[PDB]
């Protein structure tokens, strides 16, 4: 839910951070 | 029902692991849902699965940290299930472990917490460990208490509290600054190599014992200093758990007679014991030189006494005994025989990818500033070793760090964590490091990947399908060539006109297919003719086996031919000492072991004919001067990365430079790069290669391949019809 | 306030140190002037200023004498103020120290401290240690007794006096016979580049203990035999205070 | 004051005879 979608695009951002 | 087996993971992030999309469908998860992992000793772990392209479709993906506070290891199977519920929290409770935080001191949570928590919205559960890296260090933390229970999401307003002495670590907990397999940079192919070779018996040893199928017993690690031989070793153990046992020659050899092969024996006594275990020997060649060059009797006895206990490794069940040496020629040639060290792994240098990794992982700790490029230090970093960018790290540090100390001036015990915390390393640092640092193995032979690709070649487009069939279609298609009976080439012969590319379509064959390129030059070859050290050409082509699958390519293969006189010549034939072993080492060498030869040269006249017979560089492509179209594509590529001004006609170059090899094309672009930098330059005492600057660089360039030497390569070229 | 870090000196003069003119404007001190350098241990020292175009903004620089009679040694902080009201004095009392004067006697006064005092207006403090070269000897001298206090400048009609035995060197003293890096001629990039290598560690062993960065831990000198090799390591470990095992 | 100007010349000379 809300709490789990929060911390989905926080690890989704930090992924791309480290790969770009 | 949902157990997928443990694997490591590309991304650290320590909230985080990897799942194929299949199993996203097959749990009923959403791309970035939270998840629990079940593990041992009634354990498990609470994290958010993204998805790649790169994890297996029956694995799961994680790292270290998850791993540890899930008490499972690499090749272990655990449970996933979703936990949509997951709900934040209000109250984390954090403290340090005492065998990490020492001689720091300051607010760990401003350094430290307040980072890795605020606005990251981790899923935590009570007990979980996890690093937090920043101020040169690296500090572990354990979670301890909770207000919601027993996991949650950190909010951005929740609060994180540390007060109390730090944490006991646990006897059975290991710590996070051990050395792992994520310690380690280049070399991958290795790591993997040997892991195959290991962890099967160590892990499982109730399958071993049970088959008529004997484990490796011995595996020997070559190559220069400081290239990771022990950093594997240790990774090694302790990924798999086994006793890890160091043994180094300088340990055994300072024993006295009667102490130093007691000690020996004793090392395996103990592995047995503590079994499964590995036995670790640094400096093989100090214990057990080839005995050629010993005769002393505690050299010799020394000798006896490892290939004895090598040989009681049949009864002495999963204990495997490593070795690192220089060479593999450098040591008793029984301990290579069947049994005892009968497996070997080439450790090698790390090439430019494998550098840039190694920078990394020796930054991970240090605060970089946003003008520090690792990957331009990789690329000027020739000649290191992993030893030597570690060193290069350390004193791009403390340039750093005396930059500042002197400033500040604070003297005390302890160190404050946030004056380390703040402290950027800059470019400027690295490239005084890069200047002080030494390479330990600036001479030796390079084995790398090139970076060289078709785009890079204008021009020859028959060349390069022509190659694509002579190295690809024996190992992609191997059941035509049995089918129809063939024989495939072992080598093709490249000939004509210098400057015309022959190196790069070596090279670019060797970078598509990812095979190794070896290069050698005409200077190594007349070195052994000159010196009459002909015998290294066996461990050239040696090299080649050794880094198979690769390309060996033999560039001015008429070096010594010119050297004897060339034109007219001396009193001999076309045959020579270094041409002999080369010869020899091809006829040994079989097409399984993926190892292609390519030659050069611009004089094919003077050329041995005993290389172009079947067996031998049978295959002979002609590299002609470009013609008009391919000199366009040779000026864009040799320009591809030169701020090139859009008034330079590089077609209009190309129509006048008729009689231009690609070398001199390439003279022609450098030249009218100097032009800019000059008047660059001038200006602050500019923003592009203006038509000026390649107008000016015409006045001197000059074709290099005159009539004469264009009719000597066609005539040889229509002799082979 | 004042804090400025200790370097080494080009000008031997025991009584001149060099500052950058910009810290003459700061400290509101002029060339020449007379200051006084605050050490270790409740200890100062008294000297004048001059300029030059060599000293680094935010460092002073002292020769081994300054440095030793303020219990500092390089890479040190010491304060340093002005003290405009400095006056001569008209009595000294100057004694050998024993370790210094050996197999030589005669007139010390005429030989060493007269041409060293005489119509050079030299600050002096009680206490101080100071070095006179002559004769083939290098004689260092004690400030015992004085007049004024705690301490002035040397008149061309202050009197210098000397009675009395020579006086025994303390233990946390060390001599200015002793090898520093005064006494290295070339090779200066080398001293240089091992003294950023060494230095930080030595003087500074909490910076390495605390951080995640390893020092150095061995450095291999090369080069003909009598090019001071031993020197280096000798002048290292005496301007650092390490101790110093010879091998 | 006139004390400390007499020294000034006095270390000025001599940093001067040892620079020339
Ligand atoms: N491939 C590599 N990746 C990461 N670090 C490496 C690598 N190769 C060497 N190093 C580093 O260089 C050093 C190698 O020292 P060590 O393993 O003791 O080698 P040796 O057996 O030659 O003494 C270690 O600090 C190690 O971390
Ligand atoms: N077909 C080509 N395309 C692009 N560049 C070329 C080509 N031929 C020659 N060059 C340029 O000439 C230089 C020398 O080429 P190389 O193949 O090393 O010569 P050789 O094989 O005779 O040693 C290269 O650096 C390259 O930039
Ligand atoms: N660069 C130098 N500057 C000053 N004196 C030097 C220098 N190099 C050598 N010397 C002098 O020469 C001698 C060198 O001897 P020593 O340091 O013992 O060298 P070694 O290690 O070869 O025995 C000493 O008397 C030293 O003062």
């Amino acid at each position: 839910t809300n709490e789990a979608q929060m911390a989905a695009a926080a690890a989704l951002a930090r992924l791309e951070q480290k790969q770009s | 029902p949902n157990r997928l087996i443990v694997d490591e993971a590309i991304n650290e992030d320590n909230s985080v692991v990897s799942l194929s999309q299949p199993k996203m469908d097959e749990l009923q998860l959403f791309r970035g849902d939270t998840v629990l992992l079940k593990g041992k000793k009634r354990r498990e772990a609470v994290c958010i699965v993204l998805s790649d392209d790169t994890c297996s479709d029956e694995k799961i993906r994680m790292n270290r940290v998850v791993r540890n506070n899930l008490r499972v290891r690499l090749g272990d199977v655990i449970s996933i299930q979703p936990c949509p519920d997951v709900k934040y929290g209000k109250r984390i409770h954090v403290l340090p472990i005492d065998d990490t935080v020492e001689g720091i001191t300051g607010n760990l949570f401003e350094v430290y917490l307040k980072p890795y928590f605020l606005e990251a919205y981790r899923p935590i559960r009570k007990g979980d460990i996890f690093l937090v890296r920043g101020g040169m260090r690296a500090v572990e933390f354990k979670v301890v208490e909770t207000d919601p229970s027993p996991y949650c999401i950190v909010a951005p307003d929740t609060v994180i509290h540390c007060e109390g002495e730090p944490i006991k670590r646990e006897d059975e907990e290991e710590s996070l600054n051990e050395v792992g397999y994520d310690d380690i940079g280049g070399c991958r192919k290795q790591l993997a190599q040997i892991k195959e070779m290991v962890e099967l018996p160590l892990r499982h040893p109730a399958l071993f014992k049970a088959i008529g199928v004997k484990p490796p017993r011995g595996i020997l690690l070559y190559g220069p200093p400081g290239t990771g031989k022990t950093l594997i070793a240790r990774a090694v153990a302790n990924e798999t758990g086994a006793f890890f046992f160091l043994i180094n020659g300088p340990e055994i050899m300072s024993k006295l007679a009667g102490e130093s092969e007691s000690n020996l024996r004793k090392a395996f006594e103990e592995a047995e014991k503590n079994a499964p275990a590995i036995i670790f020997i640094d400096e093989l060649d100090a214990i057990a030189p080839k005995r050629e060059k010993t005769h002393g009797e505690v050299e010799r006895r020394i000798v006896s006494q490892l290939l004895t206990l090598m040989d009681g490794l049949k009864q002495r069940a999963h204990v495997i005994v490593m070795a690192a040496t220089n060479r593999p020629n450098s040591i008793d040639p029984a301990l290579r025989r069947f049994g005892r060290f009968d497996r070997e792994v080439d450790i090698g240098i790390p090439d430019a990818t494998g550098r840039l990794e190694i920078l990394q992982i020796h930054t991970k700790n240090m605060k970089l500033a946003d003008d520090v490029d690792l990957e331009q230090v990789a690329n000027e970093t020739h000649g290191h070793v992993g030893a030597d960018l570690a060193a290069l790290c350390s004193e791009a540090a403390l340039q750093a760090i005396r930059k500042k100390m002197d400033l500040i001036d604070l003297e005390d015990e302890t160190i404050d964590a946030e004056v380390m915390n703040s402290l950027a390393v800059t470019m400027d640092d690295f490239r005084w490091a890069l200047s002080q640092s030494n390479p330990s193995a600036l001479r030796e032979t390079v084995v790398e990947v090139p970076q060289v690709t078709w785009e890079d070649i204008g021009g020859l487009e028959d060349v390069k399908r022509e190659l694509q069939e002579l190295v690809q279609y024996p190992v992609e298609h191997p059941d035509k060539f049995l089918k129809f009976g063939m024989t495939p080439s072992k080598g093709v012969l490249f000939y004509g006109p210098p400057g015309c590319g022959k190196t790069l379509l070596a090279k670019a064959i060797a970078n598509e297919c990812q095979a190794n390129f070896i290069s050698i030059k005409g200077p190594e070859l007349l070195t052994m003719w000159f010196g009459e050290s002909e015998a290294n050409v066996r461990e050239i082509f040696d090299k080649a086996r050794q880094a198979a699958p690769c390309v060996l390519f033999f560039d001015e293969l008429d070096s010594i031919a010119k050297a004897r006189g060339g034109n007219i010549g001396d009193g001999g034939g076309a045959a020579d000492r270094v041409i002999n072993q080369i010869l020899t080492e091809m006829d040994g060498m079989s097409t399984k072991k993926n190892v292609f030869i390519i030659g050069a040269t611009n004089r094919p006249d003077i050329i041995d004919p005993a290389i172009l017979r079947p067996g031998r560089l049978d295959q002979l492509i002609y590299i002609p001067l470009p013609d008009e179209k391919s000199r366009v594509a040779i000026l864009k590529a040799n320009l591809r990365k030169s701020p090139v001004a859009k008034d330079v006609d590089l077609e209009f170059l190309a129509k006048m430079t008729n009689g231009f090899s690609g070398a001199d094309l390439t003279e022609i672009c450098q030249r009218a790069c100097k032009l800019a930098i000059r008047e660059s330059i001038e200006s602050e005492i500019v923003p592009e290669i203006r038509r000026d600057h390649f107008e000016e660089a015409m006045r001197f360039a000059r074709r290099s391949v005159s009539d004469n030497d264009i009719r000597k390569y066609e005539m040889f070229a229509q002799t082979l019809q």
